[PDB]
């Protein structure tokens, strides 16, 4: 995250930290007590599926305060339209081998009906997105969690705007073209979290962009609308051997 | 009313029904109030609330 501030511990309580071989690969959400949505593409170049931990509860990487819960990744799903080194479809429902504990510091962001997250939240100016990722373009990542509030495009205006790749359906554009706030490598898979009446409701996963704070450039984000109805049915399903699984889109 | 206008007057999830009919609905971990609008929960940690903060005020 460029150009935000520290989210105060407790805050982001549905942020996840995704580690490899305990190294930081991207963040995710929280929700429910066993499952974190991602982004696809940060699974990539993953070698050995039985290394990826999910860490909530987290706040400074620095230290272990006892409110930190770390699970084994037992499942990493993808859509069958999602096709690897690309940027469409970037999405990831991750299965956690035991669920979270819900805590003060530990709690799911509401996936919310379709229906209503194109009808209203989509309309909602300002999300938060928040991550440990890079602080400045080619820059150090953060050890405490950072947050910033950033303002959605319609597709049109993005593409008006911005000054490569395509703004698909299954995207949308947020943030600031003046090169001073953003999200970065290392936020990926992270949530864009909208406010209604007194809730938040997962609209968006840090997914892409022309670098990061790029003057003349947005931040893109998956659209999670197009999701919920695939998401809600895989959460119903068995789970099956092997971690990867390819899922049928739509 | 109607969902697509300010949300049915829903604080959660709208459904519009044969009629001039509306029914609200709420997450998991929620109740609909008799006002057949607003959501309570009715767990400790409900989804999309941040429990220190929602201390903080209450
Ligand atoms: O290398 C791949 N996957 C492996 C992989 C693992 C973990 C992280 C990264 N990774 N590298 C860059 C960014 C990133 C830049 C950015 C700028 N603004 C906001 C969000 C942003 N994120 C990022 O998340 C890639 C391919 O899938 C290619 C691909 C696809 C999509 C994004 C990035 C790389
Ligand atoms: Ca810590
Ligand atoms: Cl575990």
């Amino acid at each position: 995250i460029v150009g935000g501030k520290v989210c105060p511990k407790g805050e982001c309580p549905w942020q996840v930290l995704l580690l490899v071989n305990g190294a930081q690969l991207c963040g995710g959400t929280l929700i429910n007590t066993i499952w974190v949505v991602s982004a696809a593409h940060c699974f990539d170049k993953i070698k050995n599926w039985r290394n990826l931990i999910a860490v909530l509860g987290e706040h400074d990487l620095s230290e272990h305060d006892g409110d930190e819960q770390s699970r084994r990744v037992a499942q990493v799903i993808i859509p069958s339209t999602y096709v690897p080194g690309t940027t469409n479809h970037d999405i990831a429902l991750l299965r956690l081998h035991q669920p979270v504990v819900l805590t003060d510091h530990v709690v799911p962001l509401c996936l919310p009906e379709r229906t209503f997250s194109e009808r209203t939240l989509a309309f909602v100016r300002f999300s938060l997105v928040s991550g440990w990722g890079q602080l400045l373009d080619r820059g150090a990542t953060a050890l405490e969690l950072m947050v910033l509030n950033v303002p959605r495009l319609m597709t049109q205006d993005c593409l008006q705007q911005s000054r490569s790749p395509n703004i698909t359906e299954y995207m949308f554009c947020a943030g600031y073209s003046d090169g001073s706030k953003d999200s970065c490598k290392g936020d990926s898979g992270g949530p864009h979290a909208t406010h209604y009446r007194g809730t938040w409701y997962l609209t968006g996963i840090v997914s892409w962009g022309q670098g990061c704070a790029t003057v003349g450039h947005f931040g893109v984000y998956t659209r999670v609308s197009q999701y919920i109805e695939w998401l809600q049915k895989l959460m119903r399903s068995e789970p099956r051997p092997g971690v990867l699984l390819r899922a049928p889109f739509p | 009313l109607i969902c697509v206008n300010e949300n049915g007057g829903c604080e959660q999830y709208c459904s519009d029904h044969t009629g001039t009919k509306r029914s609200c609905r709420c997450h998991e971990g929620y109740s609909l109030l008799a006002d057949g609008v607003s959501c309570t929960p009715t767990v400790e940690y409900p989804c999309g609330k941040i429990p220190i903060l929602e201390k903080r005020n209450a």
